């Protein structure tokens, strides 16, 4: 049934030897004391359903007669997708990734598959309750990693507690969609399944380079403190840990409601494109731009985007979309780019240095080129200055180098436009190309051209992940009282944090707040005394606590959980604050009290009596004071560039800083 | 380390005596009026009349040390500075000694001075009538005690008049407690500067991590996030360095206050101009926000 | 010294064995600036600690002058009570007065 | 003829809502 | 032209691509119009609780405005302040 | 890059490609090379998809002689006389660690 | 003020005369951060003195 | 190491383990009079007997 | 050989003196402090290489 994974299933994170160190790492791990599911052979019932594979599993088999023999991993698990079988057939270990018809009841005494075809991967090994066999399976970048460990046990029912480190044995290059799996049994045994999570661990190495202990940094605040200070031992006192956090629960996607597919056919498939000197601009608005309908018919020789990775173009929404169209020759397509020179970039069409958009170009030799010669396309090659970005020049005026007007049938007077001569039989550098330039803005203005992402219902007063017109984040959404003007979409703080948004479906204003808030302190005795701690939460009245535990009560400093309140007052060794102190007193426990200011005393004033000492004592008191500390010196060259000549040459121009440091230390 | 030192400073200044003397019922000791510097059992407060004025002169920022989450989400239209600090990871911890505890310490010191004199610092308190203690203080500065014993009415009246003038000076708005206001102003300004410095992009595309992760691509985003990381780490380091230097200045001031309490409240000093202008006779301590006032 | 400060690696040998000279010269400067910052932080903390130690040593010198070489009238400056004598003893990095 | 522009002709620099702040900007202004 | 303060709002962003160096007004066949020129300048603007611009400081008008833009406040206390060097 | 072969963002290796018009292109037309153009999601890096199942935009199974049901693989048509953007290229990707 | 802090040059005129605007804006920020660090170090030493 | 310095290697021809150590070690001080007096100096080496 | 030098210029822009930073520890100290004159005392130079 349901069991717990008590410090179970740690593996080696890399292939690097380390000894006598503490190593902090973040990876896919089985969290400490997490739920695991058990599968037992109660009777003739064969317990082997299809268990889902959620980014890696921990598998344990408690055995005495070798019942579990292997696994099948796949997605559809019928005949339509690739699957991989990893089994031991009592003579070899065989791994086989193919496309085979599975059985509803796969077992040994070899009945696993009806038939197989389209085989991709093959591996054959060499020929050859009391046992516990542990495995970690994870899928990443087309690789299946397998980690293995072994332990002799004696238990009869449950998964035994303990700590055991697993070692890598297999890294299989399969490239398979793995979402489901199933175990293979023989025709008295049990097996346990747990799930991996992305987690930060801290591992301890021996002097032999073996992992023997670990700390899960997200288990409880004491472990957070241990991972923060990078030590396994904590001294007695009170420590300010990280602030109180909650994890997001739901997802909100809000996009404008648009129906029309965006006019790819009208732009990319037009009978007539202008010359480059008379390029044309068209506004794009109120459309859905998914561009996956172009994968059937239209292909581009060049496609280059500036200001955004192409792979995110389906997750965004675009504000002010314009499309520029013209025709050039093949050798001029390289000129349509920021910071370029040449006849096109100087006299015909120039892009800004801080351009944001995309450039698309494709060959059009079968439309704009004739055998006789198409002479309908022109470009300007004479001008008295360079163009500014997105500026057009249309005039056809005779050109003179000196700068005065002239008549074209004369000397030093030219016509400023040349013809492109497009033939069928020429080389590809003289063939026509159609060019479209798209320009837009991102995430600062109202937008009406978005991607094909689907919207989601609104959630109020709860920590969620949100996506408004491509702006993603995590927070709490509340109704707002701000009054946006019609040209505004977002609102910002004094620290440039986006704190207000207008919902693009219903035009209401929403406030965005962070999810984490409130300071947390951990009160502990020494680690030798106990592993019990007390937790003090400021900013809560006793809720927003990690656990309710036992003995929760309110102090002047905050809400204290895990300590017992005593009426008597003493001196204190752990100062909590606001007059409250804590100690470790008797079965021992943690007690909290009000600190004592001193001893009560009374002397009575009289106007006619005096008190005189009659005897005396000689006392000797000690007083200790520091006088000096250790004198130290550093050598910059060895600290920064240890025995490297290239690094020393690069460091050679930082010498004033090091002579300043040496002067301070001396 | 800075916070622990802040608790140690108050402990070393105010907690010098070991036993807590009770306030006498009679406040009138041979002509001298101690009612304005001692607590009375009729008012709701636990402190003297002058300490009330001293706490009224200085404005604070944190009334309590408790700002709940529902309160900050109830106040969004009012852009409160404390909510902005707390949503960005900056918190202020309560002092260990409550103001009532410090008031009790000063009351014990004043009662011990008015009843026992100078002997409760060397050891156990010795009772003595106040006129004889005044005679010894007069004898300590080179004036014979018949001068006290023959002019006791005039000296008592001048003492009461001076106390009334101190009371009248602190009721009018002024800048007498102006170097206690500078401490809280500096702390608030440092925290608000940390909050406002978070909008610098440090030579990156934007100062918002969400904008970089929504638009840029993973290897290109990982080189823009490190600029913001280094800039914000530098801001935190600068704040910590300034705080350490300010803590050193406060520690020197607290050491001077501790030795002044030891050598001027618990005894009579021969050092010129170390406690007031003139020949020193007595001193009384009063608690103040983040500080001490000696009369 | 194991922080990469936003570079490929924290090891100069790995960057110089694999990356190419102009690309390696922009990854080495990140490590240089990070390690220079670490040294500067260490020196600043050391200067502040030295100021605290100097104040303590000045107090110890005036206490040795006014309590071992003479008798002091200052209240609670040397022990609790009426001061008669004082004796100094050496200690690791410090002094103990009796 | 000749007159003076006494604090005349300020416009909104962007399309972002801001309230109760002081904003420092550099642009083409009268 | 009357004195005062008034904030203008965007109404048009026209994609023309035209060399603009000259202009002329069009009248009807009793009125006046005024022309001024823009310069690259740093301003400091104040927002209300309603998100409206109601005051501004021109940082290059006089040394007091330079001080105001340096400290980012509309109010300066009594004293002496070291401003930027003479340029 | 979406439906056939995707590289990781932190890729380490080399890409080599060369023109093979004299081997994989005939005058009649070589139709033995295929690519997928319909899928319900993008591929992960170094992931392969082999199945040939009829595709429906709504997501339910269908019979190919019907409406809104397609075959997800297209043929490359490689001729000798076409332009160089329609000529076959052989691609080898090498991946390693250092 | 003659350290280039890992940039092309320590002279802003050389970078602006030769490099191109987006490429120059990433070389100017290195000099800005280096000189800001120098001023901060000077101010810290002055406070301690 | 703990400072990510490669300190051990396995020889790829004979499978033995080797330790790698730096070559520079030990502090050096130079004692000099004024440069006007002489160009002679004395050198003190710590960490050598 | 590849070497670090320190050169001195006149008021006429002429090189008239130089220091070879790898000759002896005194020259290492001179190149470290960037001066041709060293005062009397003891100075911690670079570690032994
Ligand atoms: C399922 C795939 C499978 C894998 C990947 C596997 C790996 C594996 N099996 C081993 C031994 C061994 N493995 C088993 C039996 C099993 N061990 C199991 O994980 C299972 C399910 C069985 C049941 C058949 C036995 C009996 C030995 C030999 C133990 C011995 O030498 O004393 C070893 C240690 C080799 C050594 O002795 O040096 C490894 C790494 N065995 C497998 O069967
Ligand atoms: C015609 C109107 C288009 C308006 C779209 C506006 C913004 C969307 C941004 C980029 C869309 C890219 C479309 C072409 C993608 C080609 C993909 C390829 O095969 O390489
Ligand atoms: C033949 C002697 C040339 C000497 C010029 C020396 C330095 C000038 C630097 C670059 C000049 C580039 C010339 C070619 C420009 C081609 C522009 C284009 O169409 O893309
Ligand atoms: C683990 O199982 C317990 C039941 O014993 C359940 O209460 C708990 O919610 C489970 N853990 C999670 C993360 O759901
Ligand atoms: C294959 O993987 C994709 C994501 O890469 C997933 O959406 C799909 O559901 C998987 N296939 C099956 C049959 O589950
Ligand atoms: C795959 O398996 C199914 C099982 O019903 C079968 O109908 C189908 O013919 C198989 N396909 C092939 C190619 O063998
Ligand atoms: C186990 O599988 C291998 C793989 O082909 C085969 O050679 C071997 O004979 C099998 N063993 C048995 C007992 O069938
Ligand atoms: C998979 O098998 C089918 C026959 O069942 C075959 O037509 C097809 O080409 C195979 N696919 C691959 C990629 O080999
Ligand atoms: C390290 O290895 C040696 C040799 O096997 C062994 O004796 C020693 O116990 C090991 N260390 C630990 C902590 O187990
Ligand atoms: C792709 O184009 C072919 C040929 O014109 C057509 O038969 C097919 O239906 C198209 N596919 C889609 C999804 O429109
Ligand atoms: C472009 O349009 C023409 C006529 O409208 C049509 O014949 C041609 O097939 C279209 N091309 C594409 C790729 O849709
Ligand atoms: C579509 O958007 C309009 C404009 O905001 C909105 O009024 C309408 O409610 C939306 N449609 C639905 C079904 O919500
Ligand atoms: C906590 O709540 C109780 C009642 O809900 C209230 O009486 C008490 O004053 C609150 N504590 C604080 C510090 O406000
Ligand atoms: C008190 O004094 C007497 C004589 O002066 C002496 O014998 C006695 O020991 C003293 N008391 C104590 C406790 O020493
Ligand atoms: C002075 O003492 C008298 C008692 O005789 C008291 O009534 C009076 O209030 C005291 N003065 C002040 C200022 O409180
Ligand atoms: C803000 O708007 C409200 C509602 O119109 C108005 O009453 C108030 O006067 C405005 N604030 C200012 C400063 O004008
Ligand atoms: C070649 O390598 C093997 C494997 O380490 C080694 O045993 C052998 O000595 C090497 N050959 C020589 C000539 O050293
Ligand atoms: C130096 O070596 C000599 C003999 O080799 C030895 O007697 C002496 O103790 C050594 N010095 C130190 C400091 O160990
Ligand atoms: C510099 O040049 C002038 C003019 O020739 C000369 O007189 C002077 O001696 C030169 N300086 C030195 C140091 O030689």
């Amino acid at each position: 049934t349901q069991h717990t994974s008590s410090m179970r299933g740690v593996y080696y994170p890399d292939e690097i030897f380390r000894s006598d160190t503490l190593y902090l790492t973040q990876d896919l791990f089985l969290p400490f004391y997490s739920n695991v599911t058990g599968f037992h052979t109660i009777n003739h019932t064969f317990g082997n359903p299809v268990i889902p594979f959620k980014d890696g599993i921990y598998f344990a088999a408690t055995e005495k007669s070798n019942v579990v023999r292997g696994w099948v991993f796949g997605s559809t698990m019928n005949n339509k997708s690739q699957s991989v079988i990893i089994i031991n057939n009592s003579t070899n270990v065989v791994i086989r990734a193919c496309n085979f018809e599975l059985c509803d009841n796969p077992f040994f005494a070899t009945m696993i598959f009806d038939n197989a075809f389209n085989c991709t991967f093959e591996y054959i090994s060499d020929a050859f309750f009391k046992h516990l066999r542990e495995f970690v399976f994870k899928n990443k970048d087309g690789f299946l990693y397998v980690y293995k460990g072994y332990q002799p046990i004696d238990v009869v029912r449950d998964l035994p507690s303990g700590f055991n480190t697993l070692k890598p044995i297999f890294k299989l290059p399969l490239g398979i969609n793995i979402t489901n799996f199933r175990a293979i049994l023989t025709a008295a045994a049990a097996y346990f399944v747990g799930y991996l999570k992305p987690t930060t661990f801290m591992l301890k190495y021996d002097e032999n380079g073996t992992i023997t202990d670990a700390v899960d940094c997200s288990q409880n605040p004491l472990a957070e403190l241990k991972c923060s200070v990078k030590s396994f031992e904590i001294d007695k006192g009170i420590y300010q840990t990280s602030n109180f956090r909650v994890v997001p629960s739901g997802d909100v996607v809000r996009f404008p409601n648009i129906t029309n597919l965006c006019p790819f056919g009208e732009v990319f498939n037009a009978t007539k494109f202008p010359s480059v000197y008379a390029w044309e601009r068209k506004k794009i608005s109120n459309c859905v731009a998914d561009y996956s309908v172009l994968y059937n018919s239209t292909f581009f020789s060049t496609f280059k985007c500036y200001g955004v990775c192409a792979t995110k173009l389906n997750d965004l929404c675009f504000s002010n979309v314009y499309a520029d169209s013209f025709v050039v020759k093949g050798d001029d397509v390289r000129q349509i780019a920021p910071g370029q020179t040449g006849v096109i970039a100087d006299y015909n069409y120039k892009l800004p240095d801080d351009f944001m958009g995309c450039v698309l170009a494709w060959n059009t030799r079968n439309i704009d080129a004739t055998s006789t010669g198409n002479y309908n396309y022109k470009y300007r090659y004479l001008r008295h200055g360079k163009l500014r970005p997105f500026e057009r020049d249309i005039s056809n005026v005779p050109f003179s180098p000196d700068g005065k007007p002239c008549t074209p049938p004369a000397l030093n007077c030219y016509w400023p436009l040349n013809d492109y001569g497009f033939y069928t039989t020429t080389g590809i550098g003289y063939q026509p190309y159609r060019v479209v330039v798209l320009s837009f803005e991102l995430l600062n203005a109202p937008a009406t051209v978005c991607g094909p992402k689907l919207s989601t219902d609104l959630i109020k007063n709860q920590c969620v992940n949100f996506n408004f017109n491509g702006l993603t984040g995590t927070g709490v959404l509340t109704p707002s009282s701000k009054r946006f003007q019609p040209f505004q979409q977002f609102g910002r703080d004094v620290s440039d944090f986006t704190d207000s948004v207008r919902d693009p479906k219903t035009s209401e204003i929403l406030d965005i707040s962070p999810c984490s808030f409130g300071g947390v302190s951990v009160i502990t005795p020494g680690t030798n005394a106990s592993s019990e701690v007390a937790v003090l939460y400021q900013d809560v009245n006793c809720w927003r606590i990690y656990s309710t535990g036992n003995n929760v009560f309110q102090t002047q400093a905050g809400c204290l959980i895990g300590a017992e309140h005593v009426d008597t007052s003493y001196e204190c060794d752990i100062p909590i604050g606001a007059g409250i102190c804590a100690s470790y007193h008797t079965q021992k426990s943690i007690v909290a009290y009000t600190m004592s200011l001193g001893a009560d005393s009374s002397i009575a004033y009289s106007n006619n009596t005096i008190a005189i000492p009659t005897n005396f004592s000689i006392s000797i008191t000690t007083e200790v004071m520091p006088v000096s500390m250790a004198k130290t010196s550093v050598d910059c060259n060895m600290y920064i560039c240890g025995d490297s000549t290239e690094c020393a040459n690069l460091l050679l121009q930082y010498g004033s800083f090091c002579t300043q440091l040496n002067r301070a230390l001396s | 380390g800075i916070a622990a030192e802040q608790d140690r400073n108050t402990r070393e200044v105010f907690a010098q005596v070991k036993q807590m003397y009770k306030t006498p019922t009679l406040k009138y000791f041979g002509g001298f009026n101690f009612s304005q510097i001692l607590p009375d059992p009729l008012k709701p407060t636990k402190r003297s009349f002058i300490e009330d004025l001293l706490f009224n002169k200085v404005t604070l920022a944190d009334a309590g040390f408790m700002k709940q989450y529902g309160e900050c989400l109830g106040d969004i239209n009012a852009r409160d500075l404390i909510c902005a600090q707390k949503f960005n990871g900056l918190t202020v911890l309560p002092p260990l000694l409550t103001d009532d505890m410090i008031a009790a310490y000063t009351a014990a010191l004043v009662s011990g001075t008015a009843t026992a004199g100078w002997t409760f610092g060397a050891g156990a308190a010795l009772q003595i009538p106040f006129a004889m203690q005044m005679a010894y203080r007069f004898n300590g500065i080179g004036v014979t005690q018949n001068v006290l014993y023959e002019n006791q009415k005039q000296i008592a009246n001048q003492f009461n008049k001076a106390i009334s003038q101190i009371q009248e000076s602190l009721t009018t708005t002024s800048t007498a407690l102006g170097k206690l206001q500078d401490v809280v102003n500096q702390n608030a300004q440092a925290l608000n500067t940390l909050v406002k410095q978070l909008s610098s992009n440090f030579g990156a595309i934007s100062s918002v991590l969400n904008d970089i992760l929504s638009r840029l691509c993973k290897v290109e985003a990982e080189v823009q996030i490190d600029r913001l990381i280094t800039g914000r780490l530098q801001s935190l380091q600068t704040y910590v360095t300034q705080q350490l230097i300010r803590a050193a200045e406060i520690r020197a001031s607290a050491n001077l206050a501790a030795t002044k309490m030891s050598e001027c409240v618990l005894g009579q000093s021969k050092r010129v101009d170390f406690c007031g202008k003139g020949y020193h006779l007595m001193s009384f301590p009063q608690a103040a926000p983040h500080g001490v006032v000696f009369l």
